[PDB]
């Protein structure tokens, strides 16, 4: 006869009522991207209708109950996850202008165009196209023409777009007893209610800020680096003083850096570790390298894969006779029913995607002993970087010559591990300024810091001061230069990778640390080792029940987001840096715009 | 003559038990309308099923599971229901949950066996069985061995339920949703409680023992439906009456015992 | 479903001798001339029963009589019944004989024996009466009011199905159907045998030992019990449903059993063809002291 009784009475008939509608939607979407026809399409479509509807009935019966007359904090949190209002604090007009402006944005992103001049044809799509021109070219010439086009063509016709959608997003923000929706954004890593463990919501953008501040050597450093082997690629086009252009990054928006490893490579006579040839010479297929992968999780402490799980995921691709989606993806239908799509080739990058996705399942299966509501991640990074601390523990040497790959009478050159090193620099971080950046942009247009003019303008004093990027052609206040990503034209969040990143390298260092490894941390293997198996299951049980700062410091020893985890992972290609840049110029400086 | 033999001897063993159509039956009932039959005039044979390696769960409580074939009950309750597969723990003595003590709940005190198999092979269709129920909110907990069909609405505030759902007025039963892809713990499992009693009344279920050789010229110790002694059993020639089983002679001494199973009959002489 | 029996003829209740009849098997055991010497549970030599008599005379005189008593049970009865045709098919036995405690119900009607351990609720005037119809005309048994319910069914025996001849036949009695009932140790023995006899004024005199037929183990208490008749609805009796009705030529005997010593004399092949009350006379007391019939 309380508010917390009906309270429990109200979350237990939830979390009975939920799991087989979402088992039901998850297994219509299985049956849709395992099978592309007309009828699935239309039963994926009939289950998300009946689960959303069913999610917004679920809002108001719980809406009636306060949240300040409750002391468990498991309800509280389940209330809190439930009682989100989101799109309904509007008019009727609103959310539908709102749903029509992010629907348009999101068919203008996806169709795209590249119509080039003087040619009525050749006018491409997201497929194969301005991806490997910006990719794999070595021309100024036509990358210039490329990201100008991109730019020009599916930029500034979102620029009105994306006004009205940052309008009606701050009015929503706004009207949801929030602050602007950067602040709704950011509500994500809020913690309330736990003494000691309460984390604010405006601490996370200073948090970011001194992280940034002790990347920033690192990030010179690299950025020195690729400067100096990129004016012998492109000689009087880039000043050893300012900074990079925009198009000469090996992509289309300059998030990754990986494609500029063949031309910035140290040794390029040393070859990598790739193993692709050493598996095709002997029986190996995908039931293979999931076996591999779940002996690889089953030495640490994690239990075996379900039964269902072998006799249910598409790990191969069934040809032609039937049509699928071949991105790799784990499936958590809610039922104890875990299974994984993707085409698994016999390559080593689906090797280690496999493992990434088989981390995503063992994520998924340590949790699943939760209430609904909070079978779910501590934050939108730690369950990227579960997978992403197994990939890494698992592309080591010394992982692959254990398995049977690599030969046992392989040495271990300092050389090839430079190469590695600064292949892993350039995929992680080199996304790091661009994502904070970004971020922060988002952040400042959202709040207000920034007009409607003056957005591509202080953008790009952004790009330049945060980040080494100039832009090559000068762009007015009618282009829309940001609106060019996926993310944002489609609404989503940008601050979970760089969580991820800060993430994943404090995770690798404690279970490293456990498992009494001496030596880098580059080379450290999560195999054989039961201790750091218990350490990181006692974090993955957690999920949503309990704050993330409590799981951090369960798995780790800190309460708060450290950077010197990936000092301390980048040393050995830090030292060599700055031993590399004695005879040219570290940093950049801005007011060199190539006009 | 010392004896050295056995030659245990009981009658045959037929009209073994229900057992064959209580666990192999085709249907079962929900959790909250769970079938008590009652299994009291049978030879149990309990060994059949012990050793059966299709049972996943097999925990006989205040009994050992080898000396199920060596005592007397009076009456034997099969309670047959439906219950899904990470709650099987819950059906134990001391155990708490949500189908214990609010669908079926067993005593601190328990004199039997649980028995649960996995059958998502025929308790499962693909779209969902939702034929098997449980019961999810109760004003009270259940009582040992008490069973609640009453489906009134609940009601957990205090404006009273005028037969109709609404604010804190929820429906007492819910269905399971049983796939053939779900994983371990979400399938059906059919478990079975057995309950032993013995109480003021003669003894109608026991331990089947069916036979043993028998001696018919050496000095051998005997064992008739209870009867003992040593002695060389001889093909005699006294016709016993239908119902008479053993016979004595002057001074009542046992001399005679007829055969349980061949019904013939035959003489007892001490040993030399 | 329980119809009481009206328009009934009363009368002083009657009192026979039963000469020497009631002894039956004690154990199984088999003797060959041995005259064993036993202590248990048996009916008195000469004793003093009670005679139920069921007759019907035509014409506004005569007697209506249909007796069945919940009479007592003390240690276990004796019942003899002197039939002329299929009358008597069953009895009654309980404490309570309603729903606050268990009955054992051990009826024929007309297809076999049916043993069965339930709480009915038993009338004050049960009976399985016959119909005589006049096309398809065969006596056939469409009556049962015994009892209105039965729930909590602890035994159960029902054997393989059988005819009955439930011809009214005319004339004097051609059968005799003894039981010894006891319960003592939760079992319920029965002890049952058939004479034929042809005499129509009293219980027949002779020796006829008793053998065993079933030992239901029920553990119920009993302390009084009551007989089963049947009744015949045809023409020439009209009524309601609590009267047009007829019977007769049916009698039975009830004894009660008491502790007493008794000789039985077993022949060569293992049946008591004779036996003494010691308790009856200082003639039996000496033949039981020197354990002889030679005195
Ligand atoms: C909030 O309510 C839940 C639900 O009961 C509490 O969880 C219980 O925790 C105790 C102690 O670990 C267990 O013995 C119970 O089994 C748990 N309940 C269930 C249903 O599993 C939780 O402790 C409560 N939080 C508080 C009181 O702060
Ligand atoms: C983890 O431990 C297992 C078992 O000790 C190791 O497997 C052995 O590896 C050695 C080295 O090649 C072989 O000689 C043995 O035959 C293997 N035994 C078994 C049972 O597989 C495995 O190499 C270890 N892995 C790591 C990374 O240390
Ligand atoms: C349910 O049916 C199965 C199969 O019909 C029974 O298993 C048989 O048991 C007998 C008795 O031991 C064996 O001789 C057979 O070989 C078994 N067959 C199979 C296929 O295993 C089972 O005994 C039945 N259940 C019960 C309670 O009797
Ligand atoms: C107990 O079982 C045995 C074994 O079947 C029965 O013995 C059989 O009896 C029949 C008829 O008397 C014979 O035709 C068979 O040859 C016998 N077989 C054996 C192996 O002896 C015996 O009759 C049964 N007894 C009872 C009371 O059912
Ligand atoms: C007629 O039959 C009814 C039941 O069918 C009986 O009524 C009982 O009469 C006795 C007294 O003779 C009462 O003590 C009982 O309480 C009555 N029973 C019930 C259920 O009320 C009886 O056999 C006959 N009654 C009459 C009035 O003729
Ligand atoms: C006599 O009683 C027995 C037992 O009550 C009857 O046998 C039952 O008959 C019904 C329908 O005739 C069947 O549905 C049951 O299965 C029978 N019982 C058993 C144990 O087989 C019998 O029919 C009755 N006979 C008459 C003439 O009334
Ligand atoms: C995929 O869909 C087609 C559509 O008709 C169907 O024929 C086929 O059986 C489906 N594949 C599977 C594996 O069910
Ligand atoms: C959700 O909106 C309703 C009215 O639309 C309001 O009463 C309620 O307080 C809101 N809940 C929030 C903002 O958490
Ligand atoms: C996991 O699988 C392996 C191989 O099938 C087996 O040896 C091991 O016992 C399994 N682990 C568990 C916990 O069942
Ligand atoms: C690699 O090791 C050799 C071994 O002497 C050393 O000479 C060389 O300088 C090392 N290279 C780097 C980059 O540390
Ligand atoms: C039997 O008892 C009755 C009842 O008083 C009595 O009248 C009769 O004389 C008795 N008969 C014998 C033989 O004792
Ligand atoms: C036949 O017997 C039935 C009894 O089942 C009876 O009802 C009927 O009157 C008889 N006569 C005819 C012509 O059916
Ligand atoms: C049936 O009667 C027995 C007699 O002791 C009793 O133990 C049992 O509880 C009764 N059952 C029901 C359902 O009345
Ligand atoms: C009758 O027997 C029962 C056995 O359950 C016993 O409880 C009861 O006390 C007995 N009645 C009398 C009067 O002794
Ligand atoms: C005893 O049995 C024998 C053989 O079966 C038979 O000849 C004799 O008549 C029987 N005697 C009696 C009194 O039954």
């Amino acid at each position: 006869s309380t508010i917390e009784e009906q309270a429990k009475t109200f979350l237990d008939k939830f979390n009975h009522e939920a799991e087989d509608l979402f088992y039901q939607s998850s297994l219509a979407s299985w049956n849709y991207n395992t099978n592309i026809t007309e009828e699935n399409v239309q039963n994926m479509n009939n289950a998300g209708d009946k689960w959303s509807a069913f999610l917004k009935e679920q809002s108001t019966l719980a809406q009636m109950y306060p949240l300040q007359e409750i002391q468990n904090l498991t309800v509280k949190l389940q209330l809190q996850a439930l009682q989100q209002n989101g799109s309904s604090v509007l008019s009727e007009d609103k959310s539908k202008r709102l749903n029509t402006i992010l629907n348009t944005m999101s068919t203008i992103y996806s169709t795209g165009k590249v119509c080039n001049p003087d040619n009525p044809q050749e006018c491409l799509l997201l497929e194969p196209g301005l991806n490997e021109i910006m990719a794999n070219s070595l021309d100024y010439n036509e990358r210039l023409w490329a990201w100008e086009s991109w730019r020009s063509e599916v930029g500034k016709q979102l620029r009105p777009l994306y006004e009205e959608y940052v309008v009606l997003k701050n009015e929503m923000a706004r009207a949801n007893h929030y602050e602007d929706y950067g602040d709704y954004w950011r509500g994500d890593y809020e913690v309330n209610g736990v003494d000691g463990y309460d984390y604010s919501r405006g601490q996370l953008i200073e948090d970011v800020e001194h992280t940034f501040e002790e990347i920033k050597p690192l990030y010179e450093h690299l950025h020195a680096y690729v400067r100096a082997k990129l004016m012998n690629a492109y000689p009087s086009y880039i000043s050893p003083i300012g900074c990079l252009p925009a198009h000469l990054l090996g992509d289309m928006w300059g998030r990754f850096w990986t494609n500029l490893y063949s031309l910035t490579v140290p040794f390029g006579q040393k070859p990598n570790i790739d193993v692709t040839d050493a598996m095709v010479d002997q029986a190996w297929d995908a039931q293979r390298i999931f076996k591999e992968a779940e002996k690889f999780f089953v030495s640490v402490g994690l239990p075996n894969m379900t039964q269902g799980f072998w006799e249910n995921s598409m790990l191969t691709d069934p040809g032609n006779v039937q049509k699928a989606v071949c991105h790799p993806t784990a499936w958590d239908l809610g039922k104890g029913d875990f299974r994984i799509l993707m085409c698994t080739k016999v390559t080593m990058d689906d090797f280690l995607t496999a493992h990434h996705e088989m981390g995503h399942i063992q994520y998924d299966m340590a949790y699943a002993a939760q209430p609904f509501l909070l079978r779910n991640g501590a934050n939108e990074g730690f369950h990227e970087a579960v997978g992403e601390i197994m990939s890494l523990s698992a592309a080591t040497p010394k992982h692959l010559k254990s398995i049977g790959l690599l030969s046992p009478d392989f040495q271990e050159d300092n050389e090839t591990e430079i190469n590695f090193l600064l292949k892993q620099a350039l995929t992680i971080v080199g996304t790091l300024p661009f994502t904070y950046m970004l971020e922060k942009w988002r952040w400042m247009v959202f709040k207000g810091e920034i007009p409607k003019d003056q957005w591509m303008k202080k953008w790009w004093e952004m790009k330049r001061e945060i980040v080494g990027v100039v832009e090559p052609v000068p762009h007015d206040e009618t282009y829309c230069d940001p609106a060019s990503l996926f993310h944002v034209s489609n609404d989503y969040s940008f601050i979970r990778y760089y969580t991820r990143t800060l993430y994943q390298f404090q995770f690798q260092e404690a279970l490293c640390q456990a498992a009494k490894h001496e030596g880098p941390l580059h080379k450290c293997d999560i195999s054989n080792s039961t201790e750091a198996g218990q350490k990181l299951f006692n974090m993955l049980r957690l999920g949503k029940s309990e704050p993330w700062t409590l799981a951090l410091e369960n798995v780790v020893g800190a309460k708060n987001m450290n950077v010197r985890p990936l000092l301390n992972y980048f040393e050995p290609l830090f030292t060599w840096l700055k031993d590399q840049n004695k005879n040219s110029f570290v940093g950049w400086s801005t007011d060199w715009s190539p006009y | 003559v010392q004896p050295t033999e056995s030659i245990v001897r009981f009658p045959n063993i037929t009209n073994l038990c229900p057992f064959g159509e209580v666990f192999n039956a085709t249907r079962f009932a929900s959790v909250y309308a769970w079938n008590r039959k009652r299994i009291s005039n049978c030879v149990a044979d309990y060994s059949v099923l012990y050793n059966s390696a299709s049972f996943s769960t097999f925990k006989c409580y205040g009994v050992s599971p080898t000396k199920l074939n060596d005592l007397c009950f009076t009456n034997v309750y099969a309670d047959s229901f439906v219950i899904r597969g990470d709650e099987v723990r819950q059906i134990a003595p001391g155990q708490t949950g949500k189908i214990a003590d609010y669908n079926y709940k067993l005593p601190d005190d328990f004199t039997g066996c649980v028995i649960a198999w996995n059958s998502n092979n025929l308790d499962s269709k693909v779209g969902g069985n939702y034929n098997y129920l449980y019961r999810l909110f109760r004003k009270s907990n259940l009582k040992p061995f008490e069973r609640d069909i009453s489906t009134e609405i609940y009601q957990a505030g205090s404006t009273p339920c005028n037969g109709v759902e609404g604010f804190n007025c929820y429906f007492p039963l819910q269905s399971y949703g049983f796939q053939p892809t779900n994983g371990v713990g979400y399938q059906p499992y059919r478990v079975v409680v057995l309950s032993f009693e013995l109480l003021h009344a003669p003894a109608t279920v026991c331990g089947p023992k069916k036979s043993t050789n028998l001696v018919k010229n050496k000095c051998v110790n005997f064992n008739f439906n209870g009867l003992t002694g040593t002695g060389v059993l001889t093909e005699s020639n006294k016709k016993f009456l239908p119902f008479q089983q053993f016979g004595r002679d002057i001074a009542d001494t046992t001399d005679a015992v007829r055969d349980p199973q061949t019904l013939e009959i035959l003489d007892i002489t001490p040993c030399s």
